[PDB]
Protein backbone atom coordinates (compact mmCIF):
# COMPACT_ATOMS: atom_id res chain seq x y z
CA UNK A 1 0.00 0.00 0.00
CA UNK A 2 2.28 2.29 1.01
CA UNK A 3 5.02 0.66 -0.59
CA UNK A 4 3.49 1.40 -4.06
CA UNK A 5 4.00 5.06 -3.61
CA UNK A 6 7.26 4.92 -4.49
CA UNK A 7 7.08 2.78 -8.03
CA UNK A 8 4.94 5.79 -9.26
CA UNK A 9 7.15 8.41 -8.54
CA UNK A 10 10.54 6.97 -9.44
CA UNK A 11 8.62 6.18 -13.18
CA UNK A 12 7.79 9.62 -13.55
CA UNK A 13 11.25 10.95 -12.83
CA UNK A 14 12.43 8.38 -15.60
CA UNK A 15 9.93 10.50 -18.65
CA UNK A 16 10.97 14.04 -17.21
CA UNK A 17 14.66 13.64 -17.93
CA UNK A 18 14.17 11.70 -21.20
CA UNK A 19 11.52 14.33 -22.84
CA UNK A 20 12.29 18.32 -21.87
CA UNK A 21 10.02 18.99 -25.21
CA UNK A 22 6.75 18.04 -23.61
CA UNK A 23 6.63 19.83 -19.75
CA UNK A 24 4.38 19.11 -16.85
CA UNK A 25 3.79 15.28 -17.11
CA UNK A 26 0.16 14.99 -15.92
CA UNK A 27 -0.44 13.46 -12.48
CA UNK A 28 -3.80 12.32 -10.19
CA UNK A 29 -4.45 14.63 -7.30
CA UNK A 30 -3.38 13.00 -3.89
CA UNK A 31 -7.30 11.70 -2.70
CA UNK A 32 -7.17 9.56 -5.71
CA UNK A 33 -5.17 6.94 -4.25
CA UNK A 34 -5.58 7.90 -0.21
CA UNK A 35 -9.75 7.93 -0.56
CA UNK A 36 -10.78 3.82 -0.39
CA UNK A 37 -14.07 4.34 -1.41
CA UNK A 38 -13.77 4.91 -5.15
CA UNK A 39 -12.15 1.23 -5.05
CA UNK A 40 -14.75 -1.16 -5.16
CA UNK A 41 -13.66 -3.54 -1.87
CA UNK A 42 -13.20 -2.06 2.13
CA UNK A 43 -28.86 -7.68 16.18
CA UNK A 44 -27.02 -10.73 13.81
CA UNK A 45 -29.25 -13.82 15.16
CA UNK A 46 -27.13 -17.07 16.24
CA UNK A 47 -27.38 -19.08 13.06
CA UNK A 48 -27.11 -21.98 15.23
CA UNK A 49 -30.68 -22.15 16.93
CA UNK A 50 -31.83 -21.83 13.05
CA UNK A 51 -33.64 -24.77 10.88
CA UNK A 52 -31.64 -25.50 8.01
CA UNK A 53 -33.09 -24.50 4.87
CA UNK A 54 -33.17 -21.25 6.16
CA UNK A 55 -29.50 -20.50 7.13
CA UNK A 56 -29.17 -21.32 3.06
CA UNK A 57 -31.34 -18.20 2.22
CA UNK A 58 -29.16 -16.73 5.16
CA UNK A 59 -25.81 -18.01 3.74
CA UNK A 60 -26.66 -17.16 0.23
CA UNK A 61 -28.18 -13.83 1.19
CA UNK A 62 -24.48 -12.87 2.12
CA UNK A 63 -22.31 -14.73 -0.71
CA UNK A 64 -24.77 -12.27 -2.70
CA UNK A 65 -23.44 -8.92 -1.46
CA UNK A 66 -19.76 -10.94 -1.28
CA UNK A 67 -19.66 -10.92 -5.09
CA UNK A 68 -20.13 -7.24 -5.51
CA UNK A 69 -17.42 -6.63 -2.89
CA UNK A 70 -19.35 -5.85 0.14
CA UNK A 71 -19.13 -6.90 3.41
CA UNK A 72 -21.67 -9.89 4.62
CA UNK A 73 -23.43 -10.60 8.00
CA UNK A 74 -22.47 -14.14 8.36
CA UNK A 75 -19.48 -14.01 5.90
CA UNK A 76 -16.49 -11.48 6.39
CA UNK A 77 -14.41 -10.40 4.07
CA UNK A 78 -10.26 -10.32 5.94
CA UNK A 79 -8.19 -7.13 5.85
CA UNK A 80 -4.96 -8.55 5.92
CA UNK A 81 -4.93 -8.03 2.01
CA UNK A 82 -0.99 -9.05 2.67
CA UNK A 83 0.85 -9.89 -0.47
CA UNK A 84 -1.22 -10.21 -2.80
CA UNK A 85 -3.35 -12.75 -2.31
CA UNK A 86 -7.86 -11.86 -0.38
CA UNK A 87 -8.97 -14.37 1.66
CA UNK A 88 -12.94 -14.37 3.46
CA UNK A 89 -13.90 -15.79 6.76
CA UNK A 90 -17.01 -17.58 7.06
CA UNK A 91 -18.91 -17.91 10.56
CA UNK A 92 -17.60 -20.43 12.38
CA UNK A 93 -21.00 -22.27 13.83
CA UNK A 94 -22.80 -23.05 10.47
CA UNK A 95 -23.77 -26.85 8.77
CA UNK A 96 -19.92 -28.44 7.84
CA UNK A 97 -22.09 -29.35 4.34
CA UNK A 98 -23.68 -25.81 3.74
CA UNK A 99 -20.07 -24.40 4.79
CA UNK A 100 -18.14 -25.99 2.27
CA UNK B 1 -36.55 -38.32 3.18
CA UNK B 2 -32.83 -38.99 4.22
CA UNK B 3 -32.83 -39.68 0.29
CA UNK B 4 -32.28 -35.65 -0.15
CA UNK B 5 -28.39 -36.31 1.49
CA UNK B 6 -28.21 -39.03 -1.38
CA UNK B 7 -28.82 -36.91 -4.22
CA UNK B 8 -26.48 -34.64 -3.66
CA UNK B 9 -23.86 -36.77 -2.14
CA UNK B 10 -24.41 -37.87 -6.35
CA UNK B 11 -22.30 -34.10 -6.09
CA UNK B 12 -20.13 -33.88 -3.35
CA UNK B 13 -21.81 -33.18 -0.06
CA UNK B 14 -20.37 -33.61 3.62
CA UNK B 15 -23.59 -35.37 5.03
CA UNK B 16 -21.71 -39.02 3.66
CA UNK B 17 -17.94 -38.56 3.38
CA UNK B 18 -14.82 -39.90 1.79
CA UNK B 19 -12.39 -39.08 4.61
CA UNK B 20 -9.18 -38.97 2.41
CA UNK B 21 -7.62 -40.82 5.72
CA UNK B 22 -6.52 -44.50 6.28
CA UNK B 23 -8.89 -47.12 4.85
CA UNK B 24 -11.73 -47.17 8.02
CA UNK B 25 -9.32 -46.37 10.51
CA UNK B 26 -9.78 -42.72 9.42
CA UNK B 27 -11.33 -42.82 5.87
CA UNK B 28 -14.93 -43.24 6.74
CA UNK B 29 -18.54 -43.00 5.12
CA UNK B 30 -21.38 -41.28 7.31
CA UNK B 31 -23.29 -44.80 7.97
CA UNK B 32 -25.36 -45.85 11.07
CA UNK B 33 -25.06 -48.93 13.38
Amino acid sequence: LQQSLELKRKMLRDKQNKKNSGQHLPIFPAWVYERPALIGDFTALPIGTLPLASQESAVVEDLLYVLVGVDGRYVSAQPLAGRQSRTFLVDPNLDLSIRE
Amino acid sequence: ELVKDVLNVLIGVVSATFSLCQPAQAFVVKRGV
